[PDB]
RNA sequence: CCUUCUCAAACAUUCUGUUUGGUAGUGAGUGAUACUCUUUGGAGUUAACUUGAAAUUGCCUUAAA
């Protein structure tokens, strides 16, 4: 499987705005729009990572 | 100008005063804290009750203790920006945080007279978001149509009425000039109302605020500027309705009458 | 029973005694209206009186008008009892300060001054602070 | 026969709802279809499929004369 | 009559105190610029903005060279009653019936009553093709007790209206009104201002669509400062 | 006659305050098809070549209006009074009574079905509005109860 | 059921710094003692706070028909 372009930029901003920070990543209303967990949040940021530095 | 120790004995005095020998702070910690100075003048701008703010040079305001200290109260200060609806799309949350982060001061929230008209239109929730904020700052432009919109409660005290700030380069609107303005008010300036009336008063804050002896240089600056300024009358250091300091004596004023 | 005088309060800002006269004055004809002011400023203070020639107009007026919804303000309209006749209501308009009390001479006030200072400093040194000039 | 009615059971009004039903995300969070249907239109976009209103107006503003 | 209602009573009632407002400060602001008491008033300069079409705002100064000028009444505010300040102006123009249009002089003495009347009218600097096509298309002519106000038809007419200043023909109406000509004044009098046909002119399906996005327009091209100092708004008076 | 259910609507509000009412609906169409056509068309766009708030509507469905109702979330509730099965709409003024919602009955349901772009809507209610009409919203609410319940208090009386 | 007086100059022209001018408001209620004033009757100033826009009387015509 593969994550969209789109998905790709967004979980490049959650990276360059937070980091690893997947606590402060949750109540991110900026890039967060969707309020997501924060499990998804990082199984999504370690499956970009993969493909990925 | 009058010897700085008559200005040491009364703010002593007001410190010896201030303690003496029921779990919110109701009244108390604002009487017997406040700091003012009485001004007394032959109906200064007898002519038109005009609402403009004297900005009085101040080397060190207390709006930066003021907002050190607020922490600990149940208010909590914060700075309003009212501009024009042509210039605040421009205007952007971020880029102000960003330039005035430096300096340590923040703006809490940007407004624009369309808003005032349409959202806060209501008294009580005029009133209710207007008495949130303690320092205005307004585009001179929309300063003289803030009294309609946002009626003349907020003109009932120097905390709530607007501030005149400039906004303008070369007669077009630039981000800098609203940047380095607002720090000067912040910093580098101390607003006061004239009313139409023979006296006058400047709050000079709470007492725990700058030392008594950025106090006394406070207060003869601020002597000395409205002595240039107005042909005003006996001058006393005053807390909340407290017994009165004399500073200065003028007479020369009153053979003008 | 209800007398011809009716009792109107939650007037929109603007809605002056001619306003109120021309809009009544449809309901057959209207003895008298006035409208409360303040006296430092000629604003209206959003309530006022109004008496009708006849009881039936009065009646027929309060029924229109008992919860009519006037741009933000829904009027409220009241008939009074038998009796209980309108008071006075002067016309308030601005009050525009006068200077007066300066036909004392600077000499006089010079020294009424400086007696008043010396009274103040003595004062003071009352009140438990010490202070000099 | 012909009585009125009596609000034995209107009387007092209901301080709590009927049921709980815990609000889904959606409601807090923008809508998905809404983004489906963005996403779809850009694919035909893609494709070349539908022309964006730009370039229509680009268009008709060349036709018509 | 139809019986009228409080709300339109308590609107008219507050639009017309806010128009008294402004034509008081208005006027008090005018005498002391004239008495030269410039010392302390928001803007002594006066000022002219043009407004064209993507719409373009300039702000130009007003000098005291004498121009021409085109005025059409607009009928606004909606619910503004004329006040006496602005109805003895529109009677001394003889603007009151709307849609109706004049040529004035510019001048400085009638900038204050320009802006008096800056809301109710539009005002601008019409080209010479354009004055002559509004003078060849429209004129009235009152002939003899005279209550006929037939239609500007014959030359021989204006020989015999004037005659003496040489105005012998149309033509000559027409460069002495867009010249700044000696009898600049005594024509523009006598020539019963035009009475140019409405926008719209019609109801009915597309008709009312047509008017809600002529009035939807006119708002966006035409505003009311209502300032003290606001400057005299000129749109392109050759469009129309 | 009819039973004290029945008679209970046709007893509209007046002139002025349903006039109101409408001016205040009137500002929160809901968006027809072609102007969420291409609303979705142009971000559609502006994505293909590279965070608004809540939008703000009028909830008009009969099951979707319900379902607001018995839950509190509901300000103001619009009611038909010409709905051809009635029993659709007799248990409402009850329900609402019940919940404590305010409510109103209007005349025509082609009325309230031209403020939502639809032919007819049996029911018209208010969740949430813009604090700007948030003191509009409530002068109309308490304007609205005290024409109604107040001046139709025998409404549910009298057959 | 209409919307609210969204800037003008002198210097410096480092592209924004110095100085001046333009701001007349829903009302009611509670309330911390100083300024003068004219002598009397109170005229203007001075902390702070509540409010559903709340409230019982201070002696021009085409939004035409």
């Amino acid at each position: 499987r593969s994550q969209s372009e789109r998905e790709e930029e967004w979980l490049e901003k959650l990276y360059k705005k937070h980091g690893d920070d997947y606590k402060k990543m949750f109540f991110d209303k900026k890039l967060n729009i969707y309020q997501q967990s924060e499990g998804d949040l990082k199984r999504r940021l370690l499956r970009w990572k993969k493909r990925n530095g | 100008a009058i010897p700085r120790e008559r200005v040491i004995k009364a703010v002593n005095e007001l410190i010896k005063f201030t303690s003496k020998p029921l779990l919110e702070d109701d009244e108390e910690e604002l009487k017997k804290d406040l700091q003012l100075i009485v001004v007394n003048n032959k109906s200064f701008t007898g002519t038109s009750k005009s609402f403009k703010l004297k900005l009085l040079n101040v080397k060190h305001s207390f709006y930066k203790p003021w907002k050190e200290a607020s922490a600990t109260a149940v208010k909590d200060f914060k700075v309003l920006l009212i501009l024009k609806d042509s210039d605040i799309k421009k205007v952007s949350e971020d880029d102000l945080f960003d330039q005035l982060d430096s300096e340590g001061i923040k703006v809490d929230e940007i407004i624009c007279g369309k808003d005032l008209k349409t959202v806060y239109k209501a008294y009580e929730a005029r009133n209710a978001f207007i008495s949130q904020f303690s320092l205005i700052l307004a585009d001179d432009s929309i300063v003289t149509s803030l009294p309609k919109l946002m009626g003349g409660k907020a003109y009932n005290k120097v905390e709530t009425t607007p501030i005149s700030i400039r906004t303008h380069a070369n007669k077009e609107f630039s981000l800098t000039t609203l940047t380095n303005n607002i720090k000067k008010v912040y910093m580098n300036q101390l607003p006061v109302k004239l009313p139409r009336g023979t006296t006058l008063n400047v709050h000079l804050g709470n007492l725990e605020w700058l030392r008594p002896e950025e106090f006394v240089d406070n207060v003869e600056l601020i002597s000395e500027q409205l002595i240039k300024a107005y042909q005003i009358r006996s001058i006393f250091i005053k807390t909340n309705r407290s017994p009165v300091l004399p500073l200065y004596y003028n007479q020369d004023v009153l053979d003008e009458l | 029973e209800y007398s011809g005088i009716i009792y109107v309060s939650r007037l929109p800002h603007g809605f002056h005694e001619k306003e109120l006269s021309k809009y009544f004055a449809q309901f057959g004809d209207l003895k008298e209206v006035r409208l409360a002011r303040n006296k430092k400023t000629g604003n209206s203070r959003h309530y006022g009186f109004l008496e009708f020639v006849n009881k039936e107009d009065a009646m027929i007026a309060q029924e229109s008008m008992n919860n009519y919804l006037l741009m933000g303000h829904l009027l409220q309209v009241r008939v009074l009892p038998k009796g209980a006749k309108i008071e006075k209501l002067y016309k308030y308009k601005k009050r525009v300060l006068v200077e007066k009390g300066i036909t004392k001479p600077v000499k006089q006030l010079k020294d009424n001054m400086k007696q008043k200072h010396e009274e103040r400093i003595k004062k003071l040194a009352k009140s438990g602070i010490e202070f000099k000039w | 026969p012909y009585e009125p009615l009596i609000d034995w059971f209107t009387r007092h009004e209901e301080v709590m709802p009927l049921t709980a039903v815990p609000e889904p995300k959606r409601r807090f969070v923008p809508s998905k279809n809404e983004a489906k249907r963005v996403m779809k239109i850009v694919r035909a976009i893609r494709e070349g499929r539908i022309i964006p209103p730009k370039k229509l107006k680009e268009m008709k503003e060349k036709e018509k004369i | 009559n139809k019986f009228v209602r409080a709300e339109s009573i308590v609107a008219k009632t507050l639009a017309t105190s806010r128009e008294k407002e402004r034509i008081k400060r208005v006027s008090i602001l005018e005498d002391k610029k004239a008495k030269n008491e410039t010392q302390h008033i928001a803007s002594g300069k006066d000022f002219i903005l043009k407004i064209t079409e993507g719409l373009i705002r300039e702000k130009t100064t007003y000098d005291g060279k004498p121009a021409l000028l085109f005025i059409v009444r607009v009928r606004g505010p909606l619910a503004v009653n004329i006040p006496n300040k602005a109805f003895k102006i529109l009677s001394l123009l003889r603007l009151v019936e709307t849609n109706t249009g004049v040529f004035v002089k510019l001048t400085k003495n009638v900038y204050p009553l320009l802006k008096v009347i800056a809301p109710y009218v539009v005002i601008g600097k019409p080209s010479l093709s354009s004055i002559r096509s509004l003078i060849q298309k429209r004129g009235r002519i009152i002939y003899k007790a005279e209550p006929h106000e037939i239609v500007l038809n014959d030359n021989n007419i204006v020989e015999e209206q004037l005659g003496d200043h040489g105005i012998i023909c149309v033509e000559d109406i027409i460069h002495e009104i867009a010249t700044m000509g000696e009898s600049f004044s005594v024509c523009n009098f006598f020539l019963q201002p035009f009475k140019l046909n409405r926008e719209v002119s019609g109801f009915g399906s597309l008709n009312r669509l047509r008017k809600i996005k002529q009035r939807e327009a006119e708002s966006r091209t035409r505003q009311f400062s209502n300032a003290a100092t606001a400057p005299v708004i000129e749109v392109d008076i050759d469009s129309l | 006659k009819v039973p004290p259910t029945i008679a209970q609507f046709q007893y509209t509000l007046d002139r002025n305050t349903a006039a109101e009412t409408f001016k205040l609906f009137n500002k929160y169409r809901p968006e027809t098809a072609a102007e969420k056509k291409e609303r979705l068309t142009k971000e559609a766009a502006a994505v293909a070549e590279g965070a608004s708030p809540k939008p703000y509507a009028v909830k008009y469905g009969l099951n979707h209006v319900v379902a607001l109702i018995e839950n509190k979330k509901a300000k103001l509730v619009l009611i038909a009074n010409d709905v051809d099965p009635i029993e659709l709409v007799v248990f409402l003024p009850a329900l609402c009574k019940k919940m404590g919602v305010p409510y109103a009955i209007v005349k025509g349901k082609a009325r309230l079905g031209t403020l939502v772009n639809q032919k007819t809507s049996a029911v018209a209610a208010l969740t949430e509005v813009r604090a700007e009409d948030e003191a509009a919203l409530a002068k109309l609410v308490s304007t609205i109860d005290a024409n109604f319940a107040d001046k139709y208090d025998e409404v549910k009386k009298h057959w």
